[PDB]
RNA sequence: AAUUCCUUGUCGGGUAAGUUCCGACCUGCACGAAUGGCGUAACGACUUCUCAACUGUCUCAACCAUAGACUCGGCGAAAU
RNA sequence: CAGUCCGCCCAGGGUGAGUCGGGACCUAAGGCGAGGCCGACAGGCGUAGUCGAUGGACAACGGGUUGAUAUUCCCGUACCCGUGUAUGUGCGUCCAUGAUGAAUCAGCGGUACUAACCAUCCAAAACCACCGUGACCGCACCUUUCGGGGUGUGGCGUUGGUGGGGCUGCAUGGGACCUUCGUUGGUAGUAGUCAAGCGAUGGGGUGACGCAGGAAGGUAGCCGUACCGGUCAGUGGUAAUACCGGGGUAAGCCUGUAGGGAGUCAGAUAGGUAAAUCCGUCUGGCAUAUAUCCUGAGAGGUGAUGCAUAGCCGAGUGAGGCGAAUUCGGUGAUCCUAUGCUGCCGAGAAAAGCCUCUAGCGAGGACAUACACGGCCCGUACCCCAAACCAACACAGGUGGUCAGGUAGAGAAUACUAAGGCGUACGAGUGAACUAUGGUUAAGGAACUCGGCAAAAUGCCCCCGUAACUUCGGGAGAAGGGGGACCCACAUGGCGUGUAAGCCUUUACGGCCCAAGCGUGAGUGGGUGGCACAAACCAGUGAGAAGCGACUGUUUACUAAAAACACAGGUCCGUGCGAAGUCGCAAGACGAUGUAUACGGACUGACGCCUGCCCGGUGCUGGAAGGUUAAGAGGACCCG
RNA sequence: UCUACCCAUGGCCAGGGUGAAGCGCGGGUAAGACCGCGUGGAGGCCCGAACCCACUUAGGUUGAAGACUGAGGGGAUGAG
């Protein structure tokens, strides 16, 4: 799903861009949409605390339907599919049947005039969206929550599917993308199916046009620095630190989770990092 | 050819930023306008 | 060799004459693989050599016109 | 410099708004912030709110006047909000009349509970089999020539982890009994509600938004002309055939053309915090509508018997009076239709305003005509690529936006000019050396020099012809060659436009055709002039081979623009979510209205072939047997 | 109020070239792949003024100017 430029200016090399095969409008919905304006990441004092971020192409916010509650029993018929600035996957819209609309991320799959379900009583196909007490051991899952009843957190960018290993009392061990055993409380909800556009990451950007479009100021390296700016900087000729790589603050390359948290209990083993 | 000098005259920032109504919104602004009343300046603020 | 102290290393191109330049040898004082190794069409007010055309850059200087310089009237400084 | 002059000095005068730019109207980034949370004090953030144009909405155009203002004053014609009186039409309550109601009396299976009933998921206690050894025992090893460790031969604590039956119990979802509407059979479709009109701070729609690209229809502008008023500029020719000047007029109000867009009607219903006749959703009938509706440049009519002008009289301070013709074409916008149409990915503000819904108020109220009235506060002079602003100066510097005539020309470049504006504030002389800036040069042509630094040179349009190499796009304007003037003929040609025009007619602001007229290149053949036809100004030098960096870009304001920084592309490390990272003592905030195909950090730097050996030193990561070692607990003994 | 970076809302870029995706036709292919011809108008594309810069040289150096002037020069639909 990538369309590759022919290479007829050097900024066009070997450029790829997202074929939008998937989409089937070019406009939001007028009712589900708010403004956002970009701050370059700089905070309530005014100081930037996020570095290389600012400068981009404006952007305005769909609003989306994580906490999929309130229709319960009640059918819904997709009427579109689009493309929205500020994530990964595509956006879905949802004729409900009593007349309210609302968004939601589009599952890989999915396609117009489907319709989908919900609540604990529902079909085991991609969009429904049913409790993890309800869903049998084995299916891929996306977009699932963490505490009952707040919304949906865990595996909601473009292609990612968590996997339900089983349950155990009351909480049932889930896989996550990055490969990490966890337990989560059975009451928490979550819909089926993969995410949508999957071939996404395979684009090349070209030029540097586009990462400024998109936003993000350019990057310096330590080496390069003064002694003053950055615990590598200096050297007559090219150096190399000599200090074991740390951050622009000193903190050395290690491990930063914090020790002994509340939520260590629920974690059956952490991401596997060698090779 | 940029011989662009220091001082760009605008009184809507002048007023502001040197302000009355702002120099008695700081206790460090309330100080420097009694200062200026207690050394004898017919200007207090701008 | 943007890296070679010995060094103008040795052979061959190019000039009537080539411590600079190109192609090779290799005895690497003190090259070397993400402080990346070797190549590469296009691009460069980047560094280095050669050719065609062009000329006062030169053999070797000459003449014309304006602004100062010089003379008359007015106002009239400076570093030391 | 001088000065009778002056942006200097003195006195008096001068700025006229319902429609122009602001406030009384609205919000964006940001500012303040009732309560509030956080912090020893000082104070930090921030909710409801309230401010804040560089944006949204909103009613006026021509001419004249003074020494100083004009969309402000005056003339002519308009538009927008309010108020009072009078008139005509007029729909309503009071009443009176239409539509309409609603509950008792026995009356559902579902909201879905008690107890239970069914399905699914889950794991308690005991009971079955296996790795694994924290131990540990003997035994075989490379052994230390066996006297030591650690590995397989098999038993112990199943210390940890696996699999099937078993299981006491949870829980979710259905049916099951708890009042919500039952099918209405009398009581009770009159009696409660609705029928004028205004209608919300509440619901809904609109407001409402990107970059790029033409083709088409117009207009402003400019160039010719019918027609009108005038000149003889002492020269060889020219009295009308020649030459010069005119060849004008707005907003609004009518009409709805080119272009663009859109389906309409019936049923029912918690979704819109309460109700909706409004919006969404579902099910049906109607043609997929030249139709019908919305928007709309322009032409045309009126505004206009007015206003203004070329000229003629007066007077010459410059007052004052009269006043002709005003048709037809060609070329043509960077401006209007256009907040349009078509493409594309980087997905392109908010609120007021306007329309509509009910909730609500209601006995008065809606429409049209005539007359008389109110329309508030601030700016309005004067300079404004400049001797009036930032630069110490009447300083060769700097300063955002709007107009955009003629000839050549592709052009808003370049040369000369039209309207308009200036000669800008020390002069007059004079062929000295020498310095700056322009101009020309015999023969040679880099021989000069650190180096072709400076200068010289090529320079446009139309036809031909174009190499090594390559990522197949490029290299390429490669290199190299020929023509360019003015007259005559082909030419009443060819092309564009289109009038009297013929045609049809959807009688309309129809469309096809096309004499005349106006405008325009390119080709061919024959001549003529010069030293020169791109004639002035404007206007690529080209080719070969090395090093570095892939490429466009950024950098030491003021001696360094590069091989340095960035880049698209790689690999490593961290991060399971008010995450890791950062600002802060703390609340809190950016990360992100994101979720491992995501975010932060480190090194290398397109693309092609590849990244060989070492974990001993220093780090980072994972661990256990032992030794080590702080506070706290411990209080034998000794002393006063 | 100069300069570095970011946020909200506006404005500007004469003239001339080249010809990507797609689409229509043909050729070709079992079929694709691709090749000629029309339509189309992309790009940190090309030549070049306004605008932004600052590579060379001469002048200035008690300057016209406490960093400028004359000639040449780079970018000019974009990381402007």
């Amino acid at each position: 799903g990538i369309r590759k430029y022919k290479p007829t200016t050097p900024g066009r090399r070997g450029a790829s861009v997202s074929d939008f095969a998937e989409i089937t409008r070019s406009t939001p919905e007028k009712s589900l949409v708010r403004p956002l304006h970009g701050k370059g990441g700089r905070n309530a004092h005014g100081r930037i605390t996020t570095r290389h971020k600012g400068g981009g192409h404006k952007r305005a916010y769909r609003v989306i339907d994580f906490r999929r509650h309130d229709k319960d029993g009640v059918n819904a018929k997709v009427a579109h599919i689009e493309y929205d600035p500020n994530r990964t996957a595509n956006i879905a819209l949802l004729h409900y049947l009593d007349g309210e609309k609302r968004y939601i991320i589009a599952p890989q799959g999915l396609k117009q005039g489907d319709v989908i379900e919900s609540g604990a009583n529902a079909d085991i196909k991609p969009g429904n969206n049913l409790p993890l007490r309800n869903i049998p051991a084995g299916t891929v899952i996306h977009a699932v929550e963490l505490r009952p009843g707040g919304g949906a957190k865990l595996a909601r960018s473009a292609g990612v599917s968590i996997q339900l290993l089983g349950k155990e009392g009351t909480y049932a061990a889930l896989r996550m993308p990055s490969g990490e055993i966890r337990r989560v409380d059975v009451r928490c909800r979550a819909t089926v199916g993969e995410v949508g556009n999957a071939e996404q990451s395979n684009i090349n950007w070209g030029k540097a046009g586009r990462m400024r479009w998109k936003g993000k100021r350019p990057t310096v390296r330590g080496v390069v620095m003064n002694p003053v700016d950055h615990p590598h900087g200096g050297g007559e000729g090219k150096t190399s630190g000599g200090r074991h790589p740390v951050s622009p603050w000193g903190k050395p390359e290690g491990r930063t989770r914090k020790p002994n948290k509340p939520s260590d209990k629920l974690i059956v083993r952490r991401r596997r990092t060698g090779k | 050819a940029k011989g662009k000098r220091t001082f760009q005259p605008n009184n809507r920032r002048r007023a502001r930023v040197h302000g009355f109504r702002l120099r008695m919104r700081t206790r460090a602004g309330r100080a420097i306008v009694a200062n200026r009343r207690s050394k004898g300046r017919r200007a207090l603020t701008a």
